């Protein structure tokens, strides 16, 4: 038995050990590059907002006010 | 014309109280105002006024003409661009102009890398043999030239097939000499056209050839000579060296066309930063005449 | 001096434009000074045959386009 | 009967076709065509298979009958040299075996062109694939690359083509040749101005002419048409004999003249690879070359001579 470890970052969610741990998922520990903003049809909805210069809504910036990523990273 | 144009002029003479001014392109400005700036209705590109808006002064920042149309659908969905015009290319992955009719070849499973500007189209659909055989010349980005200069036959004041004679003798166009030689009977014509490529009205400037390898004749020196001769000759016309900007043609429409609002510029010819309607709020407005979201009242 | 030599009958009317003229309402609702849009013409015509005009070109072109998408940009960042 | 053979591409009207002598056609056993065979009076026959090549037009071209009874619907099996020039003599068919009474389709135009043909920058072309070289002297210009446009359209492999003239020093002839694969592709206009790498036979700098691709489609060339890769280099260029630079010892300068660029499509990265570095080899003037993957090409660029060094204690 054994749990693998990583100056990298490890891409998958940790776990120990039969199972083949994937090799190939320690990887560059990307920087932060979204942050957005939670406030409480759905086109109508933003369309009308945008217009204005913009239930759940989010502004979420690529480069309150939460960290995330961009989807697939 | 155009849709709104014949509209518009219709108003202007039969003297109805109400004129629909639109933007240069020729497409209804997004909010329309009554005769007097009483009360300002939106529209969209149809024509007709969107039944949620007749509020007396202007409508906040009403929604855009891509997004009209999208609601509209709603009771393919168009993707609007953060300015609210269509984004370039629609989303079968075509792409579209700057209306919201598809460009006409360009239907493809996946986003095409880049797909025309508008010059572009205008010179393809020429040489399908629709309209004068005399491509616009093209920007390098691919709009318009500001300045467009089409050769004219003297004799029938037919214009000057210039695809097929450029196609057939482009080295009778390495100087004027060369062109004289070859054509003695034509004489350029030189017009500002705005960003439609649509040919202005009372600025075209009909030069002489008489007494004065590349490409596309947009290359030429020929073109080159032929609109810096244009241009000098607008320095005199109006003390600036170069047409009329977007701003200066809404400008003038507006003055002209009496309509309550009339956009303001200085020499530069770049919209100024603050645009004020008369009998109504003023507002911060970008580079491109498009009102900020919100700044009605370094 | 154009006005039979190059210039011609086309559309924009110099028959109104001069009829207010010698021989100011302008193309697009454009005032017109008359005197100083000659004298600007005099002072391009100058500074075209200038020596030094030659290197600023040699200068404009050199900068990133980045900065200056084209030369009346370099121009106005020199200014 | 008995249709869907088992090797078979997959996924009124007897006046419509264009039947042509048997003398065109070069036999060759040992060549590759997609078709579709069929087991079927004689007459009543062949009406038959000429409305089966018409009931699936995609790729139905040279429809065959014989009697000794099948037929099958080969596509376009016209291969032509890649030499630039007005005339098919140089096509040739090449077809399994010798039928007994092959037919073709009509070339029928149209008057809308599919697709928005957006020409290359780029004035040589080799490597290239000819699929059917085209007089057009007889026609007008515009009426002319109207046709070649919808020749190319018409044809489910014509990856691009090209309107311009051969052979000028003679005087030159307008033709309208389609290919199925643009090759390297070099020689262009706004680059290499200066220090150029690399034609008085042919012509394409005037406004029609060029060599139009059209749009990327990344539809993938659906598979019955003819595998088509660049020439095989005949020299070995060993990749060790090459420093590999990683992309942190150069600077991102633009504004710099002495260089050339090249596009490739047509075979494996390496392929590629391989073909801009031999190109860059040839010339002793050449010093580095530089590969990115556009989407439908690879863009291979050559410098010279361009080190900014920095000197300090
Ligand atoms: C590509 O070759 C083209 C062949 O069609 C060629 O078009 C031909 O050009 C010649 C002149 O270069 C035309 O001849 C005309 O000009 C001569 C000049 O002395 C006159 O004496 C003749 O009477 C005539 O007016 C041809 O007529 C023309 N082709 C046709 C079918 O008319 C293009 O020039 C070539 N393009 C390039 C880039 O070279
Ligand atoms: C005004 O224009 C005329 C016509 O262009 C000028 O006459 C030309 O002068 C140039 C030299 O500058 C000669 O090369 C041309 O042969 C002349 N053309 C003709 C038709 O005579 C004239 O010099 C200009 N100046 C004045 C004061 O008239
Ligand atoms: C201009 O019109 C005349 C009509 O007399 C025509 O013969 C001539 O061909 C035209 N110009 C040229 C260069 O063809
Ligand atoms: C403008 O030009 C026309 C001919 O194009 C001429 O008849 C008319 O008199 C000119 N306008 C004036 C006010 O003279
Ligand atoms: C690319 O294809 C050629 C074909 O022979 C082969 O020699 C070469 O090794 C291939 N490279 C890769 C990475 O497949």
């Amino acid at each position: 038995a054994a749990g693998q470890r990583c100056g990298y970052r490890s891409a998958f969610p940790p776990e120990p050990l039969s199972r083949p741990p994937q090799p190939r998922a320690c990887q560059r520990p990307q920087f932060w590059q979204t942050l957005q903003t939670q406030a409480q049809f759905q086109v109508f909805l933003l369309d009308e907002l945008t217009a204005r210069g913009f239930v759940n809504i989010t502004w979420k910036l690529q480069l309150r006010t939460q960290f995330g990523c961009l989807e697939g990273f | 014309l155009r849709p709104c144009e014949l509209q518009r002029e219709r108003a202007f003479l039969k003297r109805e109280d109400y004129v629909p001014q639109c933007a240069e392109d020729g497409s209804f400005q997004t909010v329309q105002c009554g005769k007097d700036g009483a009360s300002c209705w939106c529209v969209d590109a149809d024509g007709r006024e969107v039944p949620g808006s007749r509020q007396p002064g202007r409508p906040a920042a009403c929604l855009s003409f891509c997004q009209l149309q999208k609601q509209q659908i709603l009771l393919y969905l168009p993707q609007c661009q953060d300015s609210g015009d269509y984004s370039p290319v629609q989303c079968q992955c075509w792409c579209v102009d700057a209306e919201g009719m598809e460009v006409y070849g360009t239907r493809q499973q996946g986003r095409p890398a880049r797909c025309p500007r508008s010059c572009e189209i205008r010179n393809r659909r020429l040489l399908h043999g629709v309209g004068d055989r005399s491509p616009p010349q093209c920007s390098p980005d691919g709009a318009f030239r500001p300045v467009q200069c089409k050769f004219v036959n003297t004799t029938d004041m037919m214009i000057f097939d210039l695809v097929h004679s450029y196609s057939r003798f482009p080295d009778a166009f390495v100087t004027f000499s060369s062109f004289r030689s070859r054509f003695p009977e034509v004489s350029g014509y030189c017009y500002c056209a705005d960003s439609q490529g649509r040919e202005l009205a009372e600025t075209g400037l009909e030069l002489l050839l008489d007494e004065i390898l590349a490409s596309t004749f947009a290359e030429t020196t020929l073109y080159r000579i032929l609109q810096r001769r244009f241009l000098a000759v607008q320095l005199v016309i109006s003390g600036r060296f170069r047409c009329p900007t977007k701003c200066e043609v809404e400008r003038f429409a507006a003055t002209s066309f009496r309509h309550p609002y009339v956009p303001s510029c200085h020499p530069d010819g770049e919209y100024q930063a603050a645009q004020c309607q008369q009998g109504g709020p003023c507002w911060c407005v970008d580079s491109r005449g498009q009102e900020i979201p919100g700044t009605r009242q370094q | 001096n154009l006005s039979g030599a190059l210039g011609t009958r086309g559309t924009f009317n110099f028959s109104h434009f001069f009829q207010q003229l010698g021989l100011v309402v302008g193309s697009f609702g454009f005032e017109v000074n008359l005197q100083e849009n000659q004298n600007a013409l005099q002072f391009l015509s100058s500074f075209l045959e200038l020596p030094e005009f030659l290197l600023f070109l040699q200068h404009a072109i050199s900068v990133p386009e980045d900065i200056a998408r084209d030369l009346g940009d370099v121009m106005e960042m020199v200014f | 009967v008995l249709l869907c053979h088992v090797r078979d591409w997959r996924d009124l009207t007897t006046g419509l076709f264009s039947p042509v002598d048997l003398i065109q056609v070069i036999v060759d056993g040992n060549v590759s065509l997609p078709s579709q065979q069929h087991w079927l009076s004689l007459q009543q026959a062949n009406l038959w298979c000429l409305s089966r090549c018409a009931g699936e037009p995609s790729f139905c071209q040279l429809a065959e009958v014989t009697d000794s009874f099948t037929c099958t619907l080969y596509p376009e099996a016209q291969v032509c040299d890649d030499i630039l020039e007005s005339s098919p003599k140089g096509c040739r068919l090449i077809l399994p075996r010798r039928p007994s009474a092959l037919y073709r389709k009509k070339v029928v135009l149209q008057d809308r062109v599919k697709n928005f043909y957006n020409r290359l920058p780029f004035q040589k072309l080799t490597g290239i694939s000819i699929r059917n070289k085209v007089p057009m002297s007889d026609k007008s210009i515009s009426s002319g690359f109207f046709e070649c446009e919808r020749l190319c359209d018409m044809d489910p492999c014509c990856t691009g083509f090209g309107f311009l003239n051969v052979s000028q020093l003679k005087g030159g002839e307008v033709t309208c040749l389609t290919l199925n694969s643009l090759g390297l592709q070099t020689c262009s206009e706004e680059y290499g101005g200066v220090w150029r790498i690399l034609s008085p036979d042919t012509e394409v700098r005037t406004y029609p002419f060029g060599w139009y691709q059209k749009p990327v489609s990344p539809s993938d060339a659906p598979s019955f048409c003819p595998s088509v890769a660049l020439p095989a280099l005949t020299e070995n260029v060993a990749l060790d004999s090459w420093q590999s630079l990683a992309l942190s010892s150069v600077i991102v300068d633009p504004s710099i003249r002495n260089f050339d660029v090249a596009h490739i499509s047509v075979g494996n990265f390496s392929a590629a690879r391989d073909r801009c570095l031999w190109e860059c080899s040839r010339h002793q003037d050449c010093l580095v070359t530089t590969l990115q993957t556009q989407p439908g090409a690879v863009r291979c660029m050559f410098y010279a001579d361009t080190q900014s060094c920095t000197h300090s204690l």
